[PDB]
C-alpha cells in the first residue's frame, strides 16, 4: 500500500531563542528518502533539508536533520522570529509520494 | 533544438509544422497519411535518431522539398531492421535528400512508388553498410524513366561505372580519396575524425553537423565525460536529466537508471535497483527478482493469457485468484508463469479450478501474508474442484501464513488427512472455525491410503512387451476389481503420474491360476516406455474405506533392431590420394551407435575412352502435395531385408568409432 | 472450444448478475449461454440446476479492409479489366465496392529532350513481412472514404469482384483506386483504397503520318520535306 | 539564481464544473525538469496528486486523483495544466506547482492557486 508519515507533535509552543526538535516517522522503512520543508503563512512550502540529513544551500545553519531508516528527526538550534511557521517531511522511496500531516511551530 | 522522443505526423497535413525548429529529432519521424493541398520546407533538421518513416503522402515531389540538410540517419532503433521507409508514396519523383551521407544502422525499404525515379543514380554503398539486405522493390521501372543528372562524379556499381545523382539538379556529394574513413567539408577539407556527414568548418570539433560517436556541450567526444551518461545513442546528459524522465506510463512504471555509465530506462538483464528505487543497478545473484505490482487489486487466473501477465515474477503485490475450468497441459504451462512466485502478500482463492488436480505449479511460494483476508478473515479459500486431488503441500514443501484462516469445500476428491496435514508448515492448526474444513462434501471420492499393485514378469521384443502383475484381491469381498494399464513413451525417467498416457483396460481373468497381464503392441525398437497398472474397485458399499491400488512405474526398454542407412553422405577431395567424407546419423538408430563402417572401392577408368582417337573428336571430355518423403520411405523400407556382416577392385574397410567424419 | 467466465451474484439484491465481453470481433455471431453453480449444503433431496437457452448475440460493424490483390489489365484501348479479392476483415455484408480511375499526366520532361541525340528512347506497355504489412494495415484504420489535376470517375460495383473501365484515351496511365463498403459504411465510412497503375493498350495505327509528303526546293541544294503530324499519337511523339 | 513558477490566478467555480491550472517555467531548461502537483487543503494537508516528465511527456499519477486530475505539459510555451472535472466541495483547495528538483524532491514550488468550489 502508501506510506503514512506521522508527526508528532502536532503543534510546538515556543519562544525565540529555545531549541526545538522535530519529529516524523514511518510505517515503512524509508532508509534515506526523506526530506523536509518550511511552509510559513501565506506562502508556498520551500526545501529545507534534502534526504534526511544533507542540508540545502540557502536555508540558515540551524536547521540540521538527522534519522535513517524510520525514525527521522529535524533540529532547529535557537528558534528566531522568523522561523515561526508549519513544517512537513516528504516520503520520496515509493509511489505515490506523501507528506506528512504538518508540524505548526507557533507562538508560546 | 532537439525533438522527441518521437514524432508522428500524419492526417492534417499542416501537423507538419511540428518540425519549424528541430535540428535534431531524438527518435523516429513519421509523416502517414498526408494529403497536401504554400509548401513547407525544414532546412533546420540535420539528424534523426532511429529510422524516418514516410507512407502515403500526396503531393509531395521529392524528398528535398521539406529536409533538405537531412545529414546523418543513427537508426539507433530500427523499423523492422530498416532506417528508412519510403512505401506508397504517390506523386514521389525522387529521394530528394541530396545532404544524406552516412545511416549508421539498418537497411532501406523503398516500395510502391509508381513515380519514384533516381534510385540506380545512387551508390547507397558509400551512405550506408549492409546495402546486401536493403529492399528496392515496386518502383517506377528504369526501361521507363529517364534519369539525367545535370549536365559531376561517378563511381563503380557492381561491374559498371555511370553518373551519381540525388535528382536532376543535385548531385550525389562524395569525399575526396585522402580522408580516407573521415568526413569532409563541402570545399572537400577532412573533417575531425569524431565528426560526420559534414562541416560547418574544417577541422573543428565545434563546426560538426553530426558527431560520430557522442555529443556534448557543443563537443563530438568520444566517450561522456566523467560526470555524464550516454543517453540514447548520440549524446550524453548529466545526472540530474535522469533524475528527471519518466518511462510509459505503466503499473509499476518507475523513473530511468543510471547504469555503465549509460541512462536507459530498466536495469539490464541480470541487475536489479539499488536501494529504493535509486538511479542504479547492483549485480543480482543467481535469478534477479521482479516484484510485479498490478492494479486490479485481486488477479483473477481464469484463462491462459492472465497468467501470461504473472510470468517470472518473484513477489505479488496483490491477491491471487485462480479459477480454471479447462485447459490440458496448463499444469505444466502455469509452472512456467507462476513457477517462480514466492511471496503473495495478499489471500489466495483457487475456486472452480477443476482443471487443477494438484497445485504443485506454484512452485517456490513459500510465504503468504494476510494484508487483505476474503470475508470471515481467511487468506487461503478454495472452493468446489471436483479433480483437486491433492495440494502442492508435498512434506518437502515450505509454507507459511502469516495472517488469515483457511475454508475448504465442496473438494470432493482432496483426502481431508492432507489439509490437516498442512496447517503444520501452514502454522494455523486451531485458528480455523468448526465449519471451515469438514469432512462433509470434502473426501467424499477421496481415495486416500491404497494399496501396491506388484508386477511379475517382463518379456521384451522389438516392437511388443509382455507385462503381468499379481492377482489383486479387494479390500471388500463384494467388489468389482478391473485393471487399467498406462504406458507411454519416456525417454528418461522422470514421469508426472496421469497427459499423453495411453491406456488400456484389461480384466481380471477367469481362472485364478493365471495372473492379469497386458500385450503390447506396435513399439519402437530400442525405446524406454514408462508402465504403471492401476486397479479399478468399484465398490458396491461405498466409503467406509475407499481403497485403491497403484503400482510403481515401471520403465521397460523394447529390444535394438538393424540401424537405418547413414543419412546424406557427401565427399570431398581436399588433396590428392585423400578423400574426406561426412554424413547424418540414420534416421532409426534403433540402440546406440557405437560406430560406423565404411568401405571404399577403387573404380576403373571408363570403358572405351581407351579405344576412341581423340583427334577426330570436336570435344574431349573432362571431370573434376509433395509426398516424395512416402516415395522415398518405401526404397528405406526395402534396405531391411538385406544387412551387411562386418570383418575386380578390391574393398577397403575402416572402422569410424565416434564421429560422421573421416 | 467455449469460452467461459465465472461471474458471481452480486451483494445488492437491486442490480442483476451481467457479464462484459472484453475483445471480440466486429459483425461476428456469438453463442452465448449463462449456467448456474448450486453448491447445495444439503445434498441431493433435488438436484437442482438452472440453465438458460443459448442466445446468439452478433457485434456491431466497423470499416472494412482494404480490397486485397488488385489486378489489372487492357485488352483494348479505352478499356480497363481490374480484378481484386474481398477484403480480409470485412466486418459485415460486403454490399458493393467503389472504384475510382484517375488519368496520368504523361511524364514531366519528355517533351523537353532532344530524342535524336540519345542512343536509348524510351518506351512503356524467419519470414515476418506478414507482421511488417500489418503495421501499415492498422494505419488505415485513420483514414477513410466517404463516397458520392485530372477529375477522377466514380462507379459502384454492386456485386462481383470484377469490372472494366470504359471509354478511356489508349496508351495513358490510369491511377485506379479501389474501396470496400459495407452495409454499415454510409455512416461508418467506407475502407480506404488499395490503388494500382495501369495503361491502356495503344491505338493501332494512330502513330503514323495521316497525309502525303510535299517537298519544296530550297537555297543551296537543300529540299524540305513537309508533312502533317498525327492528331492523336499514342502517348506522344 | 533566476528559476521561478508562476501558476494561474485565483478561481471561485461551481461544483460540477472543469477547471484547469496554468504553470510557465521560467530561468531554468523547461525541458530537462519534471513537474510535481501537490494539493493542500484543509483536511489531509499536503496530497501529492502526480508528476509529468518534460522531456517525454509521461505521467505518474496519485491513485486517489486518477480519475479527478490530468496532468499536461507545452513544451513550446513552457507550461503545464492541472485539469480537473467534476468539481467537489473536497476538491476546493490550494494546488501548487513544483519543478527545479527530480522525481524524488520538489525544490522550487510556484506559489500556488486557489480552487474555491461554492
Ligand atoms: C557511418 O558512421 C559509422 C560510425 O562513424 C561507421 O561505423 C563504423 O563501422 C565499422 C564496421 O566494422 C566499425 O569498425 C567502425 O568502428 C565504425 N565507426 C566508428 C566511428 O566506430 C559506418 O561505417 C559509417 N558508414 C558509412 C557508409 O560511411
Ligand atoms: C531382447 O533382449 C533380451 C535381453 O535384454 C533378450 O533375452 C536374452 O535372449 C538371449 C537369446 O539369445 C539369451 O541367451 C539371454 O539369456 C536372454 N537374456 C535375458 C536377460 O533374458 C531377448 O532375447 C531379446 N529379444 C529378442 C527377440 O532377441
Ligand atoms: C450497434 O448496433 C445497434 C443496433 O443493432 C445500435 O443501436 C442503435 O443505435 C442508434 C444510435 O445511432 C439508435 O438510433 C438506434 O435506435 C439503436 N437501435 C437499437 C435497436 O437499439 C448501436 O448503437 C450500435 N453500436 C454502436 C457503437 O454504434
Ligand atoms: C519555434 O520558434 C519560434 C520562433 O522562431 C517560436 O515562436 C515557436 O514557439 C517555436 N515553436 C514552435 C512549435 O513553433
Ligand atoms: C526430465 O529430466 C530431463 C533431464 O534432466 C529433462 O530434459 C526433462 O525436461 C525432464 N522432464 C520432466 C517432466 O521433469
Ligand atoms: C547406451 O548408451 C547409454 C548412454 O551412454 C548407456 O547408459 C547405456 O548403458 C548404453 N547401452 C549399452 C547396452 O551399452
Ligand atoms: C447480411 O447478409 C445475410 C445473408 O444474406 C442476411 O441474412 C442479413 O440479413 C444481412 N444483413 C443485413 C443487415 O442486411
Amino acid at each position: 500500500g502508501d506510506i503514512v508519515l506521522t508527526q508528532s507533535p502536532a503543534t510546538l509552543s515556543v519562544t525565540p531563542g529555545d531549541s526545538v526538535s522535530l519529529s516524523c516517522r514511518a510505517s515503512q522503512t524509508i532508509s534515506n528518502n526523506l526530506h523536509w520543508y518550511q511552509q510559513k503563512s501565506h506562502e508556498s512550502p520551500r526545501l529545507l533539508i534534502k534526504y534526511a540529513s544533507q542540508s540545502i544551500s540557502g536555508i540558515p545553519s540551524r536547521f540540521s536533520g538527522s534519522g535513517s531508516g524510520t525514525d527521522f528527526t529535524l533540529s532547529i538550534n535557537s528558534v528566531e522570529t522568523e522561523d515561526f511557521g508549519m513544517y512537513f517531511c516528504q516520503q520520496s522511496n515509493s509511489w505515490p509520494r506523501t507528506f506528512g500531516a504538518g508540524t505548526k511551530l507557533e507562538l508560546k | 533544438e532537439i525533438c522527441g522522443p518521437g514524432i508522428d505526423i500524419r492526417n492534417d497535413y499542416q501537423q507538419l509544422k511540428r518540425l519549424e525548429n528541430c535540428t535534431v529529432i531524438e527518435g523516429y519521424l513519421h509523416i502517414l497519411l498526408i494529403s497536401k493541398a504554400r509548401s513547407y520546407r525544414f532546412p533546420k533538421l540535420t539528424v534523426i535518431t532511429e529510422y524516418l518513416l514516410l507512407f502515403r503522402v500526396a503531393g509531395l515531389e521529392s524528398l528535398g522539398d521539406l529536409f533538405p540538410n537531412l545529414t546523418v540517419i543513427r537508426g539507433w532503433k530500427l523499423f523492422y531492421n530498416y532506417a528508412l521507409v519510403i512505401f506508397e508514396m504517390t506523386n514521389l519523383k525522387d529521394i530528394g535528400l541530396y545532404n544524406l551521407r552516412n545511416i549508421t544502422r539498418g537497411a532501406i525499404r523503398i516500395e510502391k512508388n509508381a513515380d519514384l525515379c533516381y534510385l540506380s543514380t545512387v551508390d547507397w554503398s558509400l551512405i550506408l553498410d549492409a546495402v546486401s539486405n536493403n529492399y528496392i522493390v515496386g518502383n517506377k521501372p528504369p526501361k521507363e524513366c529517364g534519369d539525367l543528372c545535370p549536365g559531376c562524379e561517378k563511381t563503380t556499381i557492381n561491374n559498371e561505372y555511370n553518373y551519381r545523382c540525388w535528382t536532376t539538379n543535385r548531385c550525389q556529394k562524395m569525399c575526396p580519396s585522402t580522408c580516407g574513413k573521415r568526413a569532409c567539408t563541402e570545399n572537400n577539407e577532412c573533417c575531425h575524425p569524431e565528426c560526420l556527414g559534414s562541416c560547418s568548418a574544417p577541422d573543428n570539433d565545434t563546426a560538426c553537423v553530426a558527431c560520430r560517436h557522442y555529443y556534448y556541450a557543443g563537443v563530438c567526444v568520444p566517450a561522456c565525460p566523467p560526470n555524464t551518461y550516454r543517453f540514447e545513442g548520440w549524446r550524453c546528459v548529466d545526472r540530474d536529466f535522469c533524475a528527471n524522465i519518466l518511462s510509459a506510463e505503466s503499473s509499476d512504471s518507475e523513473g530511468f537508471v543510471i547504469h555503465d555509465g549509460e541512462c536507459m530506462q530498466e536495469c539490464p538483464s541480470g541487475f536489479i535497483r539499488n536501494g529504493s528505487q535509486s538511479m542504479y543497478c547492483i549485480p543480482c545473484e543467481g535469478p534477479c527478482p521482479k516484484v510485479c505490482e498490478e492494479e486490479k487489486k485481486t488477479k483473477t487466473i481464469d484463462s491462459v493469457t492472465s497468467a501470461q501477465m504473472l510470468q517470472g515474477c518473484t513477489i505479488f503485490k496483490g491477491n491471487l485468484l485462480i479459477n480454471i475450468r479447462r485447459g490440458n497441459n496448463i499444469a505444466s504451462e502455469l509452472e512456467n508463469f507462476m513457477g517462480l512466485i514466492e511471496v503473495v502478500t495478499g489471500y489466495v482463492k483457487i475456486r472452480h479450478s477443476h482443471a487443477l488436480v494438484s497445485l504443485s505449479f506454484l512452485k517456490n511460494l513459500r510465504l503468504i501474508l494476510g494484508e487483505e483476508q476474503l470475508e470471515g478473515n481467511y487468506s487461503f479459500y478454495v472452493l468446489d474442484n471436483q479433480n483437486l486431488q491433492q495440494l502442492w503441500d508435498w512434506d518437502h514443501r515450505n509454507l507459511t501464513i502469516k495472517a488469515g484462516k483457511m475454508y475448504f469445500a465442496f473438494n470432493p476428491k482432496l483426502c481431508v488427512s492432507e489439509i490437516y496435514r498442512m496447517e503444520e508448515v501452514t502454522g494455523t492448526k486451531g485458528r480455523q472455525s468448526k465449519g471451515d474444513i469438514n469432512t462433509r462434501n470434502n473426501g467424499e471420492r477421496a481415495s486416500c491410503e491404497s494399496d501396491v499393485l506388484h508386477f511379475t514378469s517382463t518379456t521384451t521384443s522389438k516392437n511388443r512387451i509382455i507385462i503381468t502383475w499379481h492377482r489383486y484381491r479387494p479390500p471388500d469381498y463384494r467388489d468389482l476389481i478391473s485393471f487399467t494399464v498406462y504406458y507411454k513413451e519416456a525417454p528418461f525417467k522422470n514421469v508426472t503420474e496421469y497427459n499423453s498416457w495411453n491406456m488400456v483396460d484389461v480384466d481380471l481373468p477367469p481362472n485364478k491360476d493365471v495372473e492379469p497381464g497386458i500385450l503390447l503392441h506396435g513399439l519402437k525398437p530400442w525405446t524406454q516406455y514408462a508402465v504403471y497398472v492401476k486397479a479399478v474397485t468399484l465398490t458396491m458399499v461405498e466409503n467406509d474405506h475407499i481403497r485403491g491400488a497403484k503400482s510403481e512405474i515401471l520403465y521397460i526398454r523394447t529390444n535394438a533392431s538393424v540401424p537405418s542407412i547413414p543419412l546424406d553422405v557427401l565427399s570431398a577431395s581436399n588433396s590428392s590420394s585423400q578423400l574426406i567424407v561426412k554424413w547424418n546419423p540414420p534416421s532409426l538408430p534403433n540402440g546406440n551407435l557405437s560406430y560406423y563402417i565404411v568401405r571404399w572401392q577403387r573404380q576403373p577408368q571408363d570403358g572405351y575412352l581407351y579405344r576412341h582417337n581423340y583427334c577426330s573428336k570436336d570435344k574431349i571430355p573432362i571431370r573434376k502435395e509433395k509426398e516424395e518423403a512416402e516415395y522415398r520411405k518405401v526404397f528405406e523400407n526395402f534396405l531391411h531385408n538385406s544387412i551387411f556382416v562386418p570383418r575386380e577392385y578390391p574393398f577397403f574397410e575402416s572402422r569410424v568409432d565416434n564421429k560422421e567424419r573421416t | 472450444s467455449w469460452n467461459m467466465v465465472d461471474v458471481d451474484l452480486p451483494p445488492n439484491k437491486d442490480v442483476e448478475p451481467g457479464i462484459l465481453l472484453h475483445g471480440l470481433k466486429p459483425w461476428t455471431q456469438y453463442a452465448v449461454y449463462v449456467k448456474a453453480v448450486t453448491l447445495t449444503m444439503v445434498e441431493n433431496d433435488h438436484i437442482r440446476g438452472a440453465k438458460s437457452e443459448i442466445l446468439y448475440i452478433r457485434t456491431n460493424a466497423s470499416v472494412p479492409s482494404i480490397p486485397l490483390d488488385v489486378l489489372s489489365a487492357s485488352n483494348s484501348s479505352s478499356q480497363l479489366i481490374v480484378k481484386w479479392n474481398p477484403p480480409s476483415l470485412p466486418n459485415g455484408n460486403l454490399s458493393y465496392y467503389i472504384v475510382r480511375w484517375q488519368r496520368q499526366p504523361q511524364d514531366g520532361y519528355l517533351y523537353r529532350h532532344n530524342y535524336c541525340s540519345k542512343d536509348k528512347i524510351p518506351i512503356r506497355k524467419e519470414k515476418e513481412e506478414a507482421e511488417y504489412r500489418k503495421v501499415f494495415e492498422n494505419f488505415l484504420h485513420n483514414s477513410i472514404f466517404v463516397p458520392r489535376e485530372y477529375p477522377f470517375f466514380e462507379s459502384r460495383v454492386d456485386n462481383k469482384e470484377r469490372t472494366v473501365i470504359s471509354n478511356l484515351r489508349p496508351f495513358t496511365l490510369y491511377r485506379i483506386d479501389i474501396h470496400s463498403c459495407n452495409h454499415e459504411a454510409e455512416k461508418l465510412g467506407c475502407s480506404a483504397s488499395n490503388f494500382v497503375f495501369a495503361r491502356t493498350m495503344p491505338a493501332e495505327g494512330a502513330d503514323d503520318i495521316p497525309g502525303p509528303v510535299t517537298w519544296e526546293p530550297r537555297p543551296e541544294n537543300s529540299i524540305f520535306l513537309k508533312w502533317p503530324e498525327p492528331e492523336n499519337p499514342n502517348g506522344l511523339i | 539564481t533566476q528559476v521561478q513558477l508562476q501558476q494561474s490566478g485565483p478561481d471561485v467555480v461551481r461544483p460540477g464544473v472543469s477547471v484547469k491550472i496554468s504553470c510557465k517555467g521560467s530561468g531554468y531548461t523547461f525541458t530537462d525538469y519534471a513537474i510535481h502537483w501537490v494539493k493542500q487543503s484543509h483536511a489531509k494537508s499536503l496530497e501529492w496528486i502526480g508528476v509529468i516528465s518534460t522531456y517525454n511527456g509521461n505521467t505518474k499519477y496519485n491513485q486517489k486523483f486518477k480519475g479527478k486530475a490530468a496532468i499536461t505539459v507545452d513544451k513550446s510555451s513552457s507550461t503545464a495544466y492541472l485539469e480537473l472535472a467534476r468539481l467537489t466541495s473536497e476538491d476546493s483547495a490550494i494546488y501548487y506547482c513544483a519543478s527545479y528538483g527530480d522525481l524524488y524532491v520538489m525544490d522550487y514550488w510556484g506559489q500556488g492557486t486557489s480552487v474555491t468550489v461554492s
